[PDB]
């Protein structure tokens, strides 16, 4: 591969890592628009616009977990806002459901989720973290929200 | 009678003039016939004698003052130490000795120096963003004083004053990330009353009964946990955490989110009060199971008894069936007149739940808005709340945002 | 209001009291505990208690606020009548009886310490939780704190007023011993227990027992024993007696008791309804219908026929026959 490192199981990119290789130009620079990095079954991060993936170690930078995501583990190794992956992005986290305090089961029923207005809860959880809620899909518990940077 | 002249004492002018120059605030505590008022600007206590003049008071100085703001003060069970509780630290002050016919500190000197010791100082400087969410004393009146600290890392640590930098016990309950489980973190805890428990509960043997205290832990999302603490027999790293306690009956709104305060009333079976930022108060009976469950006997909406503010809960020194709630709108008193109907044998089986349900349909608690702090422009929370226990009638002291001393009744 | 004989009024109120109690105990929480719905329950309970009997009748309020041989209001009477008010949830009146004599007087002057107690106690009373079982959990907290503080403090008042204030705070805190002490009737005790001690019906069994040890059931009125029965689980065997008080009420009572599933048709066997074959409720309803047919009021005939037609049991043909025989008598 021409610079990019991604080996953690379950992770992928759109375009695929193989496609990113061929996109690399004569001077070895990988610039792509609308790039996505995801982990099958847990979520993904969509970066609208052009980004320079040249010599980025995505294994060390991007971390997608259940109901959680991290980009750049420490602030010291983080580039300024607008450069690298520290920029505007749309995050999707899957398997996001509340737990019934009586049965201790996950609440996946759309009607039940509308009863407790889980969507409004996720709007609040987004603002409190500096993000803007976008939508929620009960069938898969997909919580989509935009972030100004990481 | 001090109920008459205390609001005119100069200490409130002093504190009021200190204004012109998050945790819920409580800058006052009482001991004997004395009232202690934390003066943030001078990092000292102003002590007013209520029993036995408007200008007279003692100043108890910190030999080594705290540099972080003190939000709450908390007298120890043995009453020889005061916890100075802030967001960015905790400091313990040792009270000086009394002597003289009036039992004044150090014979009535105008100013008395008090020894202080910081607690868990490493955790608040090493991790800059680590904050204190809740603190209390281990309830024992016999053992060395121990403070219990819940920090923003979702960990509870217990410290002896003999080793204030090294926890005697740690309870891992399990910000760089974006997360949907933002409420899976502890915001408060409260100890229940003394209980005798089998020594086998802590892994040791002999079929012998030991002293322990139930520790109830409240998550922001409203979930509750329970563990029994014995400073002698508990392991250094406590892992026998029970919960989340199932909450019965099933509620359409799942009892919401945004829980902010918990109180264990001193009764058997234990009864928990869970308060939310929206003004919801849940009265929960702890039913024995090995995981116990909660039966929400009733719910009270303070928004109706008059709302997005932090709510603080206070026990009543006289009656286990009464507690008080402080918020930006003032003080509410809540009387659970049905507490005395619940017997000590109650369990968590179906027939017990049905009996509790049937009983809740013919019993209701008494809620009263006893003090109103609502402004004419932006509401402000109170700074102090204390119930002076007198058998001839409890007197309540409430210090407003401007250090006005309201007394009830 | 429109009457020659008021005996009917009394009997109907009794029937109402017993029914209030029945609802409060089986028709709100559906087998759950008070936490399931603190608001509704306490509302019904507080209602049941304050409609059963008249006392404390305002004819008795002035009775003591008049009697002397003592200094102002400070004899066993004032306090008994203050505690009584508290035990019955009558907090408003309770407060009133205080702001009546020595709230600010004797206390704000004599002892400034107990004045603060007697005052912010009235404050807690002003905010007794009736919706959140959480708020109550914290309420009893502030109350027990108040009672401890006052408990050991500056005694600048009379030897009697001292305790007279402690007891008031104990009762409010839920002290069982005290709740029983200042109770005139078992239902005052039971009510108090649920309001200030522990709000759990899992203890009703015990509450009732203690209550009855303090004050026996008053056989003067017909509602007390039935209420005791309700509370203590044995709902049944009331239909015949209610049938003696009023056939109609008894009929529909049996009906709703069947609706709840508190009574059912155990029979398992003769081509007709008016028997023990169907329910006990079906039986009582059909009986009422037949009784209505001889009343000669054409307004109720639709009720009679409707009652028979809607009878949840019996062949359409059986009903056909019954109507075929009744209708010709329609006035």
């Amino acid at each position: 591969m021409a610079g990019i490192i991604l080996t953690k199981v379950g992770y992928y990119t759109i375009p695929s890592m193989d496609d990113l290789a061929k996109i690399t130009n004569e001077k070895g620079e990988c610039i792509v628009s609308d790039f996505t990095i995801g982990r099958k079954g847990y979520g993904s991060i969509y970066f609208e616009g052009d980004v320079n993936l040249t010599n980025l170690n995505l294994d060390d930078i991007v971390h997608i977990r259940r109901k959680e995501v991290v980009v750049y583990l420490d602030d010291n190794q983080k580039p300024p806002v607008g450069e690298g992956l520290n920029r505007k992005a749309e995050v999707t986290l899957d398997g996001v459901w509340p737990t019934d305090k009586t049965s201790r089961c996950l609440i996946k029923s759309p009607d039940r989720l509308a009863d407790i207005n889980y969507e409004g809860r996720l709007e609040a959880v987004s603002r409190k973290q500096g993000a803007q809620f976008k939508e929620y899909r009960p069938e898969t518990g997909s919580w989509v929200f935009k972030v100004s940077h990481f | 009678l001090w109920q008459t002249w205390l609001p005119n004492h100069v200490v409130f002018l002093r504190l009021r003039e200190g204004l012109k120059n998050l945790l819920t605030r409580n800058v006052v505590f009482g001991l004997g016939g004395e009232l202690f008022l934390w003066d943030g600007e001078d990092s000292s206590f102003l002590v007013v004698r209520l029993r036995g003049a408007l200008s007279q008071y003692q100043r108890l100085l910190c030999i080594n003052p705290p540099l972080f703001e003190i939000y709450q003060v908390l007298l120890s069970p043995t009453q020889h130490h005061v916890a100075l509780i802030g967001i960015k630290g905790l400091m313990v002050l040792e009270l000086p000795k009394r002597w003289g016919k009036n039992s004044e500190f150090e014979g009535g000197k105008s100013t008395v120096n008090c020894s202080t010791t910081p607690v868990a100082e490493r955790f608040f400087t090493s991790s800059t963003s680590l904050t204190l969410k809740h603190a209390a004393w281990y309830p024992s009146e016999i053992l060395d004083p121990h403070v219990v600290l819940l920090t923003s890392d979702n960990v509870i640590r217990i410290y002896s004053l003999r080793e204030p930098q090294t926890p005697t016990n740690v309870i891992i309950l399990s910000g760089r990330a974006y997360t949907a489980s933002l409420g899976e973190t502890a915001v408060a805890f409260d100890f229940g009353p003394l209980a005798a428990v089998p020594k086998t509960l802590f892994g040791q043997n002999g079929k012998d009964e030991v002293v322990a205290y139930p520790l109830y832990i409240l998550y922001e999302n409203g979930e509750t946990f329970l563990t029994y603490i014995s400073l002698l027999h508990s392991p250094g790293n406590i892992g026998k955490l029970l919960g989340p306690l199932p909450m019965h009956p099933a509620a359409e709104d799942n009892y919401g989110y945004d829980a902010c305060a918990v109180l264990c009333l001193p009764c058997v079976p234990n009864i928990l009060v869970i308060a939310t930022e929206s003004g919801m108060l849940y009265h929960c009976v702890v039913l024995e199971g090995l995981i116990p469950s909660l039966y929400v006997f009733e719910c009270v909406e303070l928004e109706l008894a008059l709302f997005s503010c932090p709510v603080k809960l206070h026990r009543d020194p006289k009656c286990p069936s009464r507690y008080h709630c402080t918020h930006e709108a003032g003080v509410h008193s809540v009387g659970l007149t049905w507490i005395h109907k619940l017997h000590k044998f109650l369990g968590s089986d179906e027939e017990d739940k049905d009996s509790l349900q049937e009983l809740s349909t013919e019993q209701k608690c008494f809620v009263e808005h006893i003090l109103c702090t609502k402004p004419l422009r932006q509401p402000a929370p109170i700074r102090g709340f204390w119930i002076v226990p007198d058998i001839l009638g409890p007197t309540m002291i409430c210090i407003t945002s401007t250090y006005e001393c309201l007394i009830w009744p | 209001d429109q009457d020659g004989r008021v005996n009917r009024f009394y009997e109907l109120e009794e029937s109402l009291t017993v029914l209030n109690c029945l609802r409060t105990m089986y028709f709100i929480l559906d087998g759950q505990d008070v936490e399931e719905n603190r608001s509704e329950f306490i509302e019904s309970l507080l209602n049941w208690i304050n409609r059963s009997d008249g006392e404390p009748d305002e004819e008795y309020i002035e009775q003591v606020f008049s009697v002397a041989g003592k200094k102002v209001f400070e004899t066993q009477y004032f306090w008994k009548l203050l505690n009584q008010l508290v035990l019955r949830g009558l907090l408003s009146q309770a407060i009133g009886c205080i702001e009546r004599s020595d709230l600010l007087p004797y206390l704000s002057d004599t002892c400034a310490v107990s004045f603060d107690a007697v005052s912010d106690s009235i404050e807690l009373l002003k905010q007794y939780p009736k919706d959140s079982s959480s708020t109550f959990r914290e309420w009893k907290n502030l109350v027990l704190k108040l009672s401890q503080a006052f408990g050991s403090s500056a005694t600048d008042i009379s030897g009697e007023l001292r305790d007279y204030i402690e007891d008031f705070l104990l009762v409010i805190g839920g002290n069982q011993r005290k709740i029983l002490q200042y109770s005139r009737t078992w239902y005052e005790s039971f009510c108090g227990f649920l309001l200030y001690y522990i709000p759990s019906l899992e203890l009703s069994a015990e509450y009732l027992q203690m209550s009855l040890e303090a004050n026996v059931v008053d056989i003067t009125n017909d509602w007390e024993q039935p209420c005791v029965d309700i509370i203590s689980g044995k709902i049944h065997s009331i239909l015949p007696v209610m049938e003696s008080l009023d056939s109609c009420t008894a009929a529909f009572t049996a009906m709703i008791c069947e609706a709840k599933g508190l009574i059912e048709n155990i029979f398992e066997g003769l081509e007709d309804l008016f028997s023990y074959r169907n329910g006990m409720a079906s039986y009582m309803l059909n009986s009422f219908a037949f009784e209505l047919c001889s009343l000669g009021d054409k307004e109720l005939w639709p009720v009679a026929i409707g009652l028979i037609a809607l009878s949840a049991t019996g062949t359409r043909s059986a009903k056909k026959m019954v109507i075929a025989e009744l209708l010709p008598h329609y006035p």
